[PDB]
DNA sequence: GTCCCTGTTCGGGCGCCG
DNA sequence: GGACGGCGCCCGAACAGGGACTG
């Protein structure tokens, strides 16, 4: 017996074009699709049913399987309406146990929104479109409506182990845990083999606002510091440029060297004090979205803020690649999105809208190349200002 | 006959009815071929005579088909097609003989009356109702009982009903390619030609026991297949003949025709131009508007017309091979490209020349064509291809260490065919020892449009320029430009103004505004310049100087 | 807020296919 | 002549954001 869903008051359901697909990811997709229907998990459809979601596929990292991701984020948009101790187990593993969902049935009258279409290389014939018939992978509603279930399957392995913290998000469980981790991995094991029926959160830190150490100051020296710290100010009402800026009197040139007064280098060491200081007044919204920020700082290096209000940062952090004889600005990027969306989802529960700091074709040409989660969060483009990169640059 | 598939359940849309819309006047030749067209289709039960009980109508017409010798029945449906349920489209692109694979033995066969063979939901047909006009003698009314043409769920529902009705012979023949493009079947196998004409037999045999015919009428047997509007022959692929407009008065229309042709062609000639022809539209009033050809549009049109009285031909995708595309710089933001496997064989051609963004330059250019590239080569042949560029691995290098966004360029290899593409100048990372620092502002009074931009320099240097109908905007880029005039080789501006600060630093080389031009034009002149930004309003000395100086006459 | 400037989407011509 | 659907190109209209400004 299913249960009834419904959209949004108001909203029709997803109309999102498929977009071209390797020939690797097409032959993945043919046969997986073609055991799903022949399980009685999806049904083909017509053009009748006005609806559809893109679909792609990711081969996992030394793995010989695929796996389908339907692109659920309109639907997820449109489809009606957490453990803090899980941020501080010394490992957390990530478990994909969304295979489940395909155990339970979809409501009858909502299955027509989960349209997608298998395309074919060079067209060679129209699309094969599908809907499903049991609780989507990737669907808002497959974690939700299959919650007391995989709380009737959970509840020995928790009573059994009371110090283990588990937490689900759509398709993964999140396991962790202060053991050795070879003692871990057993239990994890253990866990694996009870659903037949790797995170180092502790080690997150977070990334300040650092200001220049020098012995001798330029006028460029002295306008770039000022310039940052006038930004900073909102984020720090503490910071003050009052003497730093005094030194700056005149019309002078950029590489003239300006001695530091007393007052200036107190000022300086003050605001180098107060930029240590955790922001204050920061709590986190759930009705809000998460904001993620990310900015290229070059030579691998990376930095992010997590907000929901302007200012009001609930993380600030770096991802930092090495070298790059032949580095990929695209993979770097996805992977610290991918990092980001992690570490949101094992601290709020959410994921964060993303800022993304590239071009649109770009991104789209490239970004499922190198994705490797089961969700993917929202985003946008944005064409930042350089002047931010500076200032949180390290 | 009718094929025995299930049809496709279809409504209209909520709160809406048939559409009711009078018969118009039809010349005598099309009344003759409407009738016996009706009378055959009725005898066939395509079609089936209604009473008085059907409401609705829509109008009829008949046009020639490319076998001259044929008519076709169309129905103005734009009324039916406003108030009928939304469908979502199963062709996804146009299949390209590029993406074709060397086959042993290949077929091309057509479906007879295709549409008329497929049956339509019996709850909608009521709403196809028309009327054929007699030459008074009464006029027979009519409904459908397959599907129309002229309706907007006709094709997807044709497409749709083929792709089932294929289904169970690719599933038995999964070794023979169907490109099945709306009801025209290209067919390709590894077989000797007889073992091959006798799967030909089983897949019409096939077609016709779910009611589609293929008349040999339109059965190629033999190369060159028409196909998609190419030729294909066994080993290279062409296509049919593009006759550019010989006109001497051109109108907007006219250009159109031209454009698409050209864009059309270029797909297999390398080179083709439209940007002078495009930028000939801008601003248009209607389709008949007379535009002069532009001097440098003529230019463009004769180098095409070149380009196109000459012999060229594709080739097919060996898929053990790498692709390679090579792409070539031509100025105004244009490029060309060609994919090929061995050297001198492509298998086709591009161009690429869209416009994105108020500024840019050529490594942005270039950057975009790749990408454009590499989404078209998945969508032919399901992979990416291996480049070749007109670009010194050092100019991406410093492009991409200096550039503050994520960019990338796939698999290449210089390519050390010129135009090189390069950029023209380069933003110092520190301030310059022994140049002039220059402190410029702009004002402007959002009221009157009037405004002032201009420098201080710390060598005791001042200049003002007031300037009419301008916006602060256009303030800061004037007092950078004024400060670029006025400033020897190596030269230290500091400006307040992000947004200016925001352009200059992604280097452009071109610009749709004449000021950032003329502020390019500077930027190459010099040997070295270095811009910083200060905030504004703040009391930064040099700064604090030109604010008030370019203050007086606008706050 | 308003103004300015920039980017994106979408609809309307034309090309091509059936 | 003229009806339909697909894809492509190009351009302009109608949006959406973000940064500077006024007293
Ligand atoms: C060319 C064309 C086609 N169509 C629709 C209708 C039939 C299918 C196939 O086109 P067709 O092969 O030329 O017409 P068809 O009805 O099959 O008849 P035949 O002449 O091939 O026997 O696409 C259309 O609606 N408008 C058009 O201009
Ligand atoms: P649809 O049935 O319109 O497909 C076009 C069909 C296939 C080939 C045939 N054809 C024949 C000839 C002689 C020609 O010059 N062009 C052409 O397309 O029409
Ligand atoms: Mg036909
Ligand atoms: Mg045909
Ligand atoms: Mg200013």
């Amino acid at each position: 017996e299913t249960v009834p869903v419904k959209l949004k008051p108001g909203m029709d359901g997803p109309k999102v074009k498929q977009w071209p697909l390797t020939e690797e990811k097409i032959k993945a997709l043919v046969e997986i699709c073609t055991e799903m229907e022949k399980e009685g998990k999806i049904s083909k459809i017509g053009p009748e049913n006005p609806y559809n979601t893109p679909v792609f596929a990711i081969k996992k990292k030394d793995s010989t399987k695929w796996r389908k991701l339907v692109d659920f984020r309109e639907l997820n948009k449109r489809t009606q309406d957490h453990p803090a101790g899980l941020k501080k187990k010394k490992s957390v593993t990530v478990l994909d146990v969304g295979d489940a969902y395909f155990s339970v049935p979809l409501d009858e009258d909502f299955r027509k929104y989960t349209a997608f279409t298998i395309p074919s290389i060079n067209n060679e014939t129209p699309g094969i479109r599908y809907q499903y018939n049991v609780l989507p992978q990737g669907w808002k509603g497959s974690p939700a409506i299959f919650q007391s279930s995989m709380t009737k399957i959970l509840e020995p392995f928790r009573k059994q182990n009371p110090d283990i913290v588990i937490y689900q998000y759509m398709d993964d469980l999140y396991v962790g845990s202060d053991l050795e981790i070879g003692q871990h991995r057993t239990k994890i094991e253990e866990l694996r083999q009870h659903l037949l029926r790797e995170l180092h959160p502790d080690k997150w830190t977070v990334q300040p606002i650092v200001l220049p150490e020098k012995d001798s100051w330029t006028v460029n020296d002295i306008q770039k510091l000022v310039g940052k710290l006038n930004w900073a100010s909102q984020i720090y009402p503490g910071i003050k440029v009052r003497q730093l800026s005094k030194l700056l009197r005149g019309t002078k040139a950029l590489t003239e060297v300006i001695p530091l007064t007393e007052e200036a280098e107190l000022e300086l060491a003050e605001n180098r004090e107060i930029l240590k200081e955790p922001v204050h007044g920061v709590y986190y919204d759930p009705s809000k979205d998460l904001i993620a920020e990310i900015q290229k700082q070059g030579q691998g290096q990376w930095t992010y803020q997590i907000y929901q209000e302007p200012f009001k940062n609930l993380k600030t952090g770096k991802y930092a690649r090495m070298r790059g004889a032949h580095t990929n600005d695209v993979k770097q990027l996805t992977e610290a999105v991918q990092k980001i969306t992690t570490e949101s989802i094992v601290i709020w529960g959410k994921t964060p809208k993303f800022k993304l700091p590239i071009q649109k074709e770009t991104w789209e040409t490239w970004w499922t190349e190198y994705w490797q989660a089961t969700w993917i969060p929202e985003w946008e483009f944005v064409n930042t200002p350089p002047l931010v990169k500076l200032w949180y640059q390290l | 006959p009718i094929s025995p598939i299930e049809t496709v359940p279809v409504k209209l849309k909520p709160g809406m009815d048939g559409p009711k819309v009078k018969q118009w006047p039809l010349t005598e030749e099309k009344i003759k071929a409407l009738v016996e067209i009706c009378t055959e289709m009725e005898k066939e039960g395509k079609i089936s005579k209604i009473g008085p009980e059907n409401p609705y109508n829509t109008p009829v017409f008949a046009i020639k088909k490319k076998d001259s010798t044929k008519w076709r029945k169309l129905v103005d449906f734009r009324e039916l097609n406003k108030r009928t349920q939304d469908f979502w489209e199963v062709q996804l692109g146009i299949p390209h003989p590029a993406g074709l694979k060397k086959k042993k033995s290949v077929t091309v066969l057509d479906v007879g009356d295709a549409y008329f063979s497929v049956p339509l939901d019996e709850d909608f047909r009521k709403y196809t109702a028309f009327t054929i006009p007699s030459i008074n003698t009464p006029g027979i009314r009519y409904q459908y009982n397959v599907l129309p043409q002229g309706w907007k769920g006709s094709p997807a529902i044709f497409q749709s009903s083929m792709t089932k009705i294929l289904e169970p012979f690719r599933k038995q023949n999964p070794d023979i390619v169907i490109y099945q493009y709306m009801d025209d079947l290209y067919v390709g196998s590894d077989l000797e030609i007889g073992q091959h004409r006798t799967k030909i037999e089983e897949l019409r045999q096939h077609l016709l026991r779910w009611g589609l015919t293929t008349p040999d009428k339109k059965h190629q047997k033999e190369p060159p297949f028409l196909w998609m509007g190419y030729e294909l022959h066994p080993d290279k692929w062409t296509v049919q003949p593009i006759v550019l407009p010989e006109k001497d008065s051109w109108t907007v229309n006219d250009i159109c025709k031209l454009v698409g042709k050209l864009n059309w062609a270029s797909q297999i000639y390398p080179g083709i131009k439209v940007r002078q022809l495009s930028k000939l539209l801008r601003g248009t009033k209607a389709l008949t508007e007379v535009i002069p050809l532009t001097e440098e549009a003529e230019l463009e049109l004769a180098e095409n017309r070149e380009i196109l009285k000459e012999p060229v031909h594709g080739v097919y995708y060996d898929p053990s091979k790498d692709l390679i595309a090579e792409i070539q710089k031509q100025g105004q933001g244009q490029w060309t490209y060609q994919i090929y496997q061995e050297p001198f064989k492509n298998l086709k051609t591009g161009k690429y020349a869209r416009m994105r963004g108020a500024h840019t330059n050529d490594v942005k250019q270039l950057t975009e064509a790749v990408q454009k590239i590499t989404t078209e080569s998945i969508v032919i042949w399901g992979k990416t291809p291996k480049f070749k560029l007109p670009i010194q691995k050092e100019t991406w290098e410093t492009w991409w260490t200096e550039y503050w966004q994520a960019t990338w360029i796939p698999e290449w290899e210089f390519v050390n065919t010129p135009p090189l593409v390069k950029l023209w100048y380069q933003l110092e990372k520190e301030p310059i020892v022994g140049a002039e620092t220059f402190y410029v502002d702009g004002a402007a009074n959002r009221e009157t449009k009037l405004g002032k931009a201009g420098y201080v320099t710390n060598r005791g240097r001042q200049k003002v320029v007031t300037l009419t109908d301008t916006t602060n905007q256009k303030t800061e880029l004037q007092a950078i430009y004024l400060a670029l005039q006025d400033s020897g080789l190596e030269v230290n501006i500091v400006t307040d103004s992000q947004y200016a600060l925001g352009i200059i630093q992604a280097q452009p080389d071109q610009s749709e505004s004449e000021l950032v031009n003329q502020i390019i034009e500077q930027l190459i002149k010099k040997e070295k310049v270095y811009l910083a930004w200060v905030p504004a309003h703040k009391g930064i000395g040099g700064n604090e100087q030109v604010d008030k100086l370019v203050s007086a006459g606008i706050r």
